């Protein structure tokens, strides 16, 4: 299937004393493989998947160098943004940056991303063409001019179209045993009776990977969204994911309803019926 | 692998 | 300031069965800012051996975390997640229900 690599960075200012709390994480698809946390003792980029541990000490030194440079950039940012927005030194504020690349089934470049937020609002983002910027307000416009003059888009496009995809292919190869394996959902249905006349049917999908999935109900072969509840997909904690969808039905009419499951790891969609 | 260049202050 | 209240799900890692070492999860998501307090409770009392994922966020910038601890379900013992956030006037408690 298609693949991605994404890096996520959060910095949170700490009024009164010291530098911001900084947390960086790297992902391949839905698998976290690296982390840096300013509050941790090692002060190094750290492995979070077995397959990245194959990398030598020079990988770790270079990643540590870059992640620390990212955190200083964000440190400076928090001060500049405080000034841009006319804010005091009393409040805690947040900067967030995400970047990375998407590749299709052929592992060739599809899309690249680099976007930035301040206090949880859109600030500046690289446009799909990797040549121009979307600045949300006048402060971000000032940043856009700064980044244009310094040719930031050109540097980023080179990374996203080349380096990002090159290393993605590397990680997918090295981590093939997990990263290239799909785990089809394990599915089952539960029944609960709220009253004499009403029942709840819950359709479960467990232990699946990747996270992307579609779960739906049909009544007598037609889509049913009314009287249904769908929970957010959630991590099991062992690298896999869980989801359920539930429908409220008249008691005795259970057999009319079917649950439909679409996932990359299923050659064909799955159908479940209450037995 | 993280980006080197192109990560600039606002 | 944007402030977004967390969604909470409490659930086990594996299907719930008595006497088998399972994992209790509290997944908190959709919140801003990032400072949040999450406790897992056994019979109303705070469990001490609790770990959590590294802070990450969704496309809309909202944060998510997984808190978890080893546990063994029983008929008698009750479990819950207790969450406090700037958007909450009182801590929110969500009970673990093996059927959700």
């Amino acid at each position: 299937g298609s693949h991605s690599m994404r890096y996520f960075f959060t910095s949170v200012s700490r009024p009164g004393r010291g530098e911001p709390r900084f947390i960086a994480v790297g992902y391949v698809d839905d698998t976290q493989f690296v982390r840096f946390d300013s509050d941790a003792a090692s002060q190094r980029m750290e492995p979070r998947a077995p397959w990245i541990e194959q990398e030598g000490p020079e990988y770790w030194d270079g990643e540590t160098r870059k992640v620390k440079a990212h955190s200083q950039t964000h440190r400076v940012d928090l001060g500049t943004l405080r000034g841009y927005y006319n804010q005091s030194e009393a409040g805690s504020h947040t900067v967030q940056r995400m970047y990375g690349c998407d590749v299709g089934s052929d592992w060739r470049f599809l899309r690249g991303y680099h976007q930035y937020a301040y206090d949880g609002k859109d600030y500046i983002a690289l446009k799909e063409d990797l040549r121009s910027w979307t600045a949300a307000d006048m402060a971000a416009q000032t940043t856009k001019h700064k980044w244009e003059a310094a040719h930031v888009a050109e540097q980023l496009r080179a990374y996203l179209e080349g380096t990002c995809v090159e290393w993605l292919r590397r990680y997918l190869e090295n981590g093939k045993e997990t990263l290239q394996r799909t785990d089809a959902p394990k599915t089952h249905m539960t029944h609960h009776a709220v009253s004499d006349h009403e029942a709840t049917l819950r359709c479960w999908a467990l232990s699946f990977y990747p996270a992307e999935i579609t779960l739906t109900w049909q009544r007598d072969g037609e889509d049913q969204t009314q009287d249904t509840e769908l929970v957010e997909t959630r991590p099991a904690g062992d690298g896999t994911f869980q989801k359920w969808v539930a429908v409220v039905v008249p008691s005795g009419q259970e057999q009319r309803y079917t649950c439909h499951v679409q996932h990359e790891g299923l050659p064909k969609p799955l159908t479940l019926r209450w037995e | 692998e993280l980006a080197g260049l192109g990560i600039n202050t606002v | 300031m944007i402030q977004r209240t967390p969604k909470i799900q409490v659930y086990s890692r594996h299907p719930a069965e008595n006497g088998k070492s399972n994992f209790l999860n509290c997944y908190v998501s959709g919140f801003h800012p990032s400072d949040i307090e999450v406790d897992l409770l056994k019979n109303g009392e705070r469990i001490e051996k609790v770990e959590h994922s590294d802070l990450s966020f969704s496309k809309d910038w909202s944060f998510y975390l997984l808190y978890y601890t080893e546990f063994t379900p029983t008929e008698k013992d009750e479990y819950a997640c207790r969450v406090n956030h700037v958007t909450l006037s009182q801590p929110k408690i969500v009970k673990w229900d093996r059927d959700m």
